[PDB]
């Protein structure tokens, strides 16, 4: 572990969970996805869970916590979860995130970004140089 | 989907400039 990381996992958790049981379940998963628009069934919040969770109890608990924590690390550049991330970084549904919904999503997710801060990201991901981040920027930056 | 989303969120942030 990581003293610069010593509580990340912490962090968001306390924004996720609410009943101080600390997991984070079906229905407080489908509030923070719903809050950005998002509005899916009982089988789709579901089927997300079995995404991360693996020990067949079908909630994300803390070792898929710090397992799921590594994986996607490195499963970053797959195929889909590049569209995935892209999915949770829009809301518009237009191809292209800027000043836009790329604010309200942190807000909604567990994250700190004022203007200058998301502005440093946008030239992050800004590769073709517009001021904006769309599929093409992000695929290339999801990985190198 | 947020637990990972928000680990791709923290990749996508953490590169060299901001944190
Ligand atoms: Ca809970
Ligand atoms: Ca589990
Ligand atoms: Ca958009
Ligand atoms: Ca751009």
């Amino acid at each position: 572990l990581t003293e610069e990381q010593i509580a990340e996992f912490k962090e968001a958790f306390s924004l996720f969970d609410k009943d101080g049981d600390g997991t984070i379940t079906t229905k407080e998963l489908g509030t923070v996805m719903r809050s950005l628009g998002q509005n899916p069934t009982e089988a789709e919040l579901q089927d997300m869970i079995n995404e991360v969770d693996a020990d067949g109890n079908g909630t994300i608990d803390f070792p898929e916590f710090l397992t799921m924590m590594a994986r996607k690390m490195k499963d970053t550049d797959s195929e889909e979860e590049i569209r995935e991330a892209f999915r949770v970084f829009d809301k518009d549904g237009n191809g292209y995130i800027s000043a836009a919904e790329l604010r309200h999503v942190m807000t909604n997710l567990g994250e700190k970004l004022t203007d200058e801060e998301v502005d440093e990201m946008i030239r992050e991901a800004d590769i073709d140089g517009d001021g904006q981040v769309n599929y093409e920027e992000f695929v290339q930056m999801m990985t190198a | 989907m947020d637990c990972l989303c928000i680990v791709t969120t923290k990749k996508y942030r953490y590169q060299d400039e901001d944190t």
